RNA sequence: CCAUAGGUUAAUGAGGCGAACCGGGGGAACUGAAACAUCUAAGUACCCCGAGGAAAAGAAAUCAACCGAGAUUCCCCCAG
RNA sequence: UUUUGUAUAAUGGGUCAGCGACUUAUAUUCUGUAGCAAGGUUAACCGAAUAGGGGAGCCGAAGGGAAACCGAGUCUUAACU
RNA sequence: AGGACCGAACCGACUAAUGUUGAAAAAUUAGCGGAUGACUUGUGGCUGGGGGUGAAAGGCCAAUCAAACCGGGAGAUAGCU
RNA sequence: GUAACGGGGCUAAACCAUGCACCGAAGCUGCGGCAGCGACGCUUAUGCGUUGUUGGGUAGGGGAGCGUUCUGUAAGCCUG
RNA sequence: GUUUAUUAAAAACACAGCACUGUGCAAACACGAAAGUGGACGUAUACGGUGUGACGCCUGCCCGGUGCCGGAAGGUUAAUU
RNA sequence: AAUUCCUUGUCGGGUAAGUUCCGACCUGCACGAAUGGCGUAAUGAUGGCCAGGCUGUCUCCACCCGAGACUCAGUGAAAUUGAACUCGCUGUGAAGAUGCAGUGUACCCGCGGCAAGACGGAAAGACCCCGUGAACCUUUACUAUAGCUUGACACUGAACAU
RNA sequence: CUUUAAUGUUUGAUGUUCUAACGUUGACCCGUAAUCCGGGUUGCGGACAGUGUCUGGUGGGUAGUUUGACUGGGGCGGUCUCCUCCUAAAGAGUAACGGAGGAGCACGAAGGUUGGCUAAUCCUGGUCGGACAUCAGGAGGUUAGUGCAAUGGCAUAAGCCAGCUUGACUGCGAGCGUGACGGCGCGAGCAGGUGCGAAAGCAGGUCAUAGUGAUCCGGUGGUUCUGAAUGGAAGGGCCAUC
RNA sequence: CGCGGGGUGGAGCAGCCUGGUAGCUCGUCGGGCUCAUAACCCGAAGGUCGUCGGUUCAAAUCCGGCCCCCGCAACCA
C-alpha cells in the first residue's frame, strides 16, 4: 500500500465499525452437525465434546443447511425458522 | 466567505436538523421554514438555531 | 507570464448516435446549452443532458420554426 | 515469520462473501451543508474495491 | 568526668581470572517511517555490578464468570 | 556496459589461473503435482521412535450487517415495484 | 641599559632555480629574517575528541582533523553507479 | 589537400520523352533438413500416415534441456 | 614578536596603551552530576570578559529598533489551591 | 581611497609616450570618528611608483668549464596496457577518425631528438546540477535541552506585632 | 440584601525578636607527626541561605533536524487547485515558462409554481430638463438581458413583473456518462410526505459549466446498536453535523 | 468555540459598583479680552447612554438573548 507519494487507498478511505466481542463468543451450525453429537440431544456442551463448536462459545446458532436424518432434541439453543421446520420434518424437537 | 452556516431544527420535538447558510448582516431576523422531518414522517415548522 | 491555465475537460458531445439502440437512462448527449433539444422520448437533465426516457434508437431530426435539432427514441 | 496485516487497512475494508472488500465511501466525514444530499445518500451505503485497486488491498490484508 | 571516636593485637572470610547463559544499575545511534521531530531501531549494541551450575521466578490481596480453575518456568496454540 | 543512439575520441578490462552475485528461514498467495474428500490435516508433545498415538487447534463446508440480531437470506428503509 | 645594532652557533623559512615514479610523502643549493629574548633547547610531567590546545590559520592533537585513531552497533543506509 | 559526381573518367557515360533487355536482397521460387501452432482422420501405446501455416528480437513472460559437486540406488559395476 | 607543519608571513593575530563592563571574596568566571580545583595562598591601584590598538590632535548627533540596567502602579501570567 | 560603479573622471607633476604612481579637485554609486577618524618619527624577507649604480633580463645570442644526456661493460625499475598487420587528406559518424567511404602516399627494422595528435598518463570533476545524501557553521527556522532565573511544597522551628 | 462596628478565634501576607534545625571556605582543642576529614568547645549567620520535587520565564550555550517541485542547466522571477475559450488536426481526449480571461462565491429569494409581460439604440414631440432622468409615438427587431469570467444556450423564453408558497423535501433509484483509483456527474420511475395550479401538470435548488479539501484526530445533537462478572455508566459504533 | 471585560455628545474616559443621578478631557461656534495665534472665563448646539425584552414606581445602574471591539488561555485534523 504504497502508491508513490499519492495517499494510499487504505489511508484516502475512512475508518468504519467496530469489532463485538459478543461476536467472538457466537458460533453457527449446520444441520449436517446435528449427527455428529451423540444422545441424539444437542446442547452447548454436546456440542462442544463432539468437537463443532469450541470452547470459548457462550452462543450457538443452528441453520438450514445441509440435512439433518435422525429425530434431534435442541436444547437451549437459537434455531433458525427453517432449520426448525427441517428439525420437524425429521422427527426433531426444539426446547428452550 | 463571510456566509455563515446555521442549523434549522424542528419544532416537532424530534433531534433532527436540516443545515443550511445564511448571511447574518443583510438578515437579522430568524430563518422559519416548513420542511419535511423525517423522523416523525410530517412537514414541520424548523426555526433557525446556532452550529455550535 | 499571465497565462499558464486552462481547466480540465469536460468530455462533452454525443454519446450515442442515430440508429443506436439505447436503455432508458442511457445519456445520449452531453451539452452546455440545448446545442440539441429533446424531443419525443428523451428527457433533458439540469446540466441540459439528454437522456433516454424509453428504451430504443436514437433518432436525430431537424424540427420547429427554428429549425433546431431534436433527439427522440423511437420504439423498437 | 508471520506476515504482519497492515492495521490501518484492516480498519477500513471488510472482506465478502465471493471474496471481494466492501468499504465506507470518502467525503461523508465534514464539511457536508455544502454537499448535495443526492450525493451524500449515494455515498452513505459501503461499496465494493475497484478492480485496479483491489491487488493493492489483497497485499495489504493477507489474512483478509 | 564516665563514655565514644580512635589505636594495637588475634582469628575467620574476601580480593583476581574465566567462553556463553542469568539477574540487576545505566543505556545509544545509524536505520524505518520512502523527509522528520512523536514513534521505530530497542530496552538492542555497548558500559557497569552481582551470582550460580544453571540463573531468575514461584505457592494468588491470581484468574475466571455465577460454572469453575488452583504456585513458577518452559513449548505449541489462541492470533498477526 | 550505458544509452534515442557508440567503431566511437563514453564506461570497464594488461593477460592467465583460481574464487566472485537472486540464497536461507518462517509466514502468505496463485500454478502444477500426489494424497484423502464434505471433509482435509495435525502442533507441541509421548513414543529410541522418520512407525503409532496426540485433533489442542487451523482451514473448509453460509452469508448479510457498524453492531445487536437475522439467516439462504440479509442489510438498507416507515416499507420496498 | 636595551622585546637596541651588525653578525656565527642555534631558531626560523621571504625569493630562487632544482627536484616533482625526488637523494627527501616538503628537501636542495644560492641568497634571506631573528639571533639576551614575547628567545631557544634537553629530560620528565599535565591537558582527550564536541574534547584538548590555539599571539586565532579552523591551526595543531603520531605523514590522519569543520571534529583523531582502534574496536563494536554493522552486512548502517544508498529511489544512485 | 583536389575535396560540392564516391573516384576514374564522360559531350554522353548528362537531361527529357517511349520501349525492350539484363543485374540486383537474407524479398519470392526451386531442392534438402529441423522446430512451433492449428485443424481434420487414425484406432492407440497417447502420438501417428497427412494437411495449412508460423519460426528477427532488447526489457520481459512461458516451455524444454546439458553439465558440474555431493546423497541414495552401490559391499553393485568399471579400474595397476 | 605570531600565524595557515606540507602552495598564503601579510595589511591577518598579538602587543604596550585606551575604554566599557562584570566582580566585595566561600568573587565574578571556568573545569567539574558532585566533592573539590583553578581565579589566588590574589582582594577593586585586584581579577574576568569585551572591544580598540604605541604616540599626537581628537572621538560629533540618535535610545525609535534589538540588547543590557533600573522601576514596579496597573493589565496579563505557572505550579499550587 | 586597500573604499569611486560610471572611470584610463578632470586638471597638474613625472615620461618621447604613464589604464600604474605622486599632488590636487569632490561629482563620497557605496569614507567617517575606539567592528575608531585623521596625522605620525622609527621599524617591515610588507604593497605601489620613480631615479642613480649595475648588469646576458633583453637587443641576440656566442664561446668555454664541469654533472647528466650519447656508446660499452654490470645491475636493473615505473606509470600504462581490450586486441592491433597502429599513414595523409577530404568526407561520413554518437556530431573533432590510424581503424568507415573515396582517394593519395608508403620497401622491412633500428638509434638520437622534438612533442602536434593518440579527446595521451596521473585523480569514479574539485566547477555545475541531481539525491526527500553528509557534515560542520547560522540565526528573531522548528523542536528540544544543559545552564541561569521565578514561585509552591519539602528539609523548616518558637514567640510578638502589624 | 446594600453598608459596617462590637465581643470570641481558623488559613494569607508584611516586619520585630529569638534559637534548637541548617550554614560557616571564623577562632581554639583533640584524633594527629596532617592547611584533608571527623568529633568537641566557642563566635557569627540562622530558619534565611542552600539542596530535592513540581513549576513559569530565559536559554544556538548544546543537540536533533529543516529549509518543496516545475524550470529549454541551476538561482532569481513566475507558476502549483478549480471553471471558460483557443491551440486541438469537424466523436472523446491531447503538450509547452503557448495565446486570452475568471473562481475560492452569492441568493429564504435571485428557490418552487401559477398567471401575465418582451429588449438595446435611435428619431420626433413634450414644464423645470440639459448628450443623458420621467411621458408619449414611430423606426428598430434581441444588436438587450442572464447576480459574476468566457463558451454554449435561452421567446415555449432559461429574460422581466405580480400572487400564493418551501421540492434548496426524506428514503430510494432502472439505466447511463466520466475517471487508474479515490471519486465526480446525469437520471426516468417507486414509497412517504409537501407546495403551486381549475386541471393536464411541474417542483429532489438556482440557464448550464468555477465557488473547493481525502484520511486521521477531535466537537455537538440524535440513536438502547454495543456496554470486558451482572445492572448501569464511560468509551465505541451507526445517522445528522462542525 | 470556552471565559472575562467594555461599547457613554465628534473621540476617549467617569456615572454601573446593586435602580430613584449626563459629568471629564478636548473639539466647534459666539461673546469679553489682548498687538495677538494662544492663555483665560462666560454662554450654547451636540448622546435608541451597543440593541431589544423582562423585574419594578423608578435602570446607562439588575438580568436574559443578540451584535461589535478588546483581553484570556486553549487545541487546531
Ligand atoms: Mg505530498
Ligand atoms: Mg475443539
Ligand atoms: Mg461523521
Ligand atoms: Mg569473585
Ligand atoms: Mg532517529
Ligand atoms: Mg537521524
Ligand atoms: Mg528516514
Ligand atoms: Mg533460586
Ligand atoms: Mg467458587
Ligand atoms: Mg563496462
Ligand atoms: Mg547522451
Ligand atoms: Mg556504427
Ligand atoms: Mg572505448
Ligand atoms: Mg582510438
Ligand atoms: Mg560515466
Ligand atoms: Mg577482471
Ligand atoms: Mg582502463
Ligand atoms: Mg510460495
Ligand atoms: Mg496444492
Ligand atoms: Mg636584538
Ligand atoms: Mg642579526
Ligand atoms: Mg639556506
Ligand atoms: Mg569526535
Ligand atoms: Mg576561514
Ligand atoms: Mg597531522
Ligand atoms: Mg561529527
Ligand atoms: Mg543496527
Ligand atoms: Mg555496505
Ligand atoms: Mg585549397
Ligand atoms: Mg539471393
Ligand atoms: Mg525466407
Ligand atoms: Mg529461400
Ligand atoms: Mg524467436
Ligand atoms: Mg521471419
Ligand atoms: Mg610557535
Ligand atoms: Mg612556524
Ligand atoms: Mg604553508
Ligand atoms: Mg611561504
Ligand atoms: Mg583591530
Ligand atoms: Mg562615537
Ligand atoms: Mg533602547
Ligand atoms: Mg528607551
Ligand atoms: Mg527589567
Ligand atoms: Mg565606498
Ligand atoms: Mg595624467
Ligand atoms: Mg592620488
Ligand atoms: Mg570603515
Ligand atoms: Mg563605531
Ligand atoms: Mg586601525
Ligand atoms: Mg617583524
Ligand atoms: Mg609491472
Ligand atoms: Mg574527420
Ligand atoms: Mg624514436
Ligand atoms: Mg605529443
Ligand atoms: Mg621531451
Ligand atoms: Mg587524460
Ligand atoms: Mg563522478
Ligand atoms: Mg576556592
Ligand atoms: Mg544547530
Ligand atoms: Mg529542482
Ligand atoms: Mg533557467
Ligand atoms: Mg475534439
Ligand atoms: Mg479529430
Ligand atoms: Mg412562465
Ligand atoms: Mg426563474
Ligand atoms: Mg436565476
Ligand atoms: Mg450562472
Ligand atoms: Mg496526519
Ligand atoms: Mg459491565
Amino acid at each position: 500500500g504504497f502508491e508513490g507519494g499519492q495517499m494510499p487507498l487504505y489511508r484516502r478511505l475512512p475508518k468504519f465499525g467496530f469489532t463485538s466481542r459478543k461476536a467472538a463468543i457466537t458460533a453457527e451450525i449446520r444441520l449436517s452437525d446435528l449427527a455428529k453429537v451423540e444422545g441424539g440431544v444437542v446442547d452447548l456442551n454436546t456440542l462442544k465434546a463432539a468437537n463443532i463448536i469450541g470452547i470459548q462459545i457462550e452462543f450457538a446458532k443452528v441453520i438450514l443447511a445441509g440435512e439433518v436424518t435422525t429425530p434431534v432434541t435442541v436444547r437451549g439453543l437459537r434455531v433458525t425458522k427453517g432449520a426448525r421446520a427441517a428439525i420437524e420434518a425429521a422427527g426433531g424437537k426444539i426446547e428452550e | 466567505g463571510i456566509r455563515e452556516k446555521i442549523k434549522l431544527v424542528s419544532s416537532a420535538g424530534t433531534g433532527h436538523f436540516y443545515t443550511t447558510t445564511k448571511n447574518k448582516r443583510t438578515k437579522p431576523e430568524k430563518l422559519e421554514l416548513k420542511k419535511f422531518d423525517p423522523v416523525v414522517r410530517q412537514h414541520v415548522i424548523y426555526k433557525e438555531a446556532k452550529i455550535k | 507570464t499571465r497565462n499558464g491555465r486552462d481547466s480540465e475537460a469536460k468530455r462533452l458531445g454525443v454519446k450515442r448516435f442515430g440508429g443506436e439502440s439505447v436503455l432508458a437512462g442511457s445519456i445520449i448527449v452531453r451539452q452546455r446549452g440545448t446545442k440539441f433539444h429533446a424531443g419525443a422520448n428523451v428527457g433533458c437533465g439540469r446540466d441540459h443532458t439528454l437522456f433516454a426516457k424509453a428504451d430504443g434508437k436514437v433518432k436525430f431530426e431537424v424540427k420547429g420554426p427554428k429549425n433546431r435539432k431534436f433527439i427522440s427514441i423511437e420504439a423498437e | 515469520p508471520k506476515i504482519k496485516t497492515v492495521r490501518g487497512a484492516a480498519k477500513r475494508f471488510k472482506k465478502t462473501g465471493k471474496g471481494g472488500f466492501k468499504h465506507k465511501h470518502a467525503n461523508l466525514r465534514h464539511i457536508l451543508t455544502k454537499k448535495a444530499t443526492k450525493r451524500k445518500r449515494h455515498l452513505r451505503p459501503k461499496a465494493m474495491v475497484s478492480k485496479g485497486d483491489l491487488g493493492l488491498v489483497i497485499a495489504c490484508l493477507p489474512y483478509a
